[PDB]
């Protein structure tokens, strides 16, 4: 893993 | 119709209700409007890290890795999506 999107 | 900045906020709202379809609908309004060139705040940048992430959670595996490829041209020192990037192209091989 694995992508991360923005925080919020 | 609503304003590019007004959609952008729709698309955030919708995100972060974990609501990644109707990100992608809102998001995909948004660059649509700024190809228009409409004046607004929000960047291109902005809006692809919201989509290439929405885009990857319906499954959509090389569109996430277009728009992450896009996203980093337009911000190269943005390590989340240089991150991601390494990711979809040790998945995807390309």
């Amino acid at each position: 893993p694995g992508p991360e999107g923005p925080p919020g | 119709m609503l304003s590019v900045d007004d959609c952008f906020g729709m698309g955030r709202s919708a995100y972060n209700e974990g609501d990644y379809y109707h990100t992608v609908l809102w998001m995909e309004q948004v660059l649509k409007q700024l190809d228009a060139g409409e004046e607004a705040t929000t960047t291109k940048s902005q809006v692809l890290d919201y989509l290439s992430y929405a885009v990857f959670q319906l499954g959509d595996l090389h569109r996430a890795l277009e728009l992450t490829r896009r996203l980093l041209s337009l911000d190269p020192s943005h390590e989340r999506a240089g991150g991601n990037l390494r990711y979809f192209e040790q998945l995807l091989e390309e």
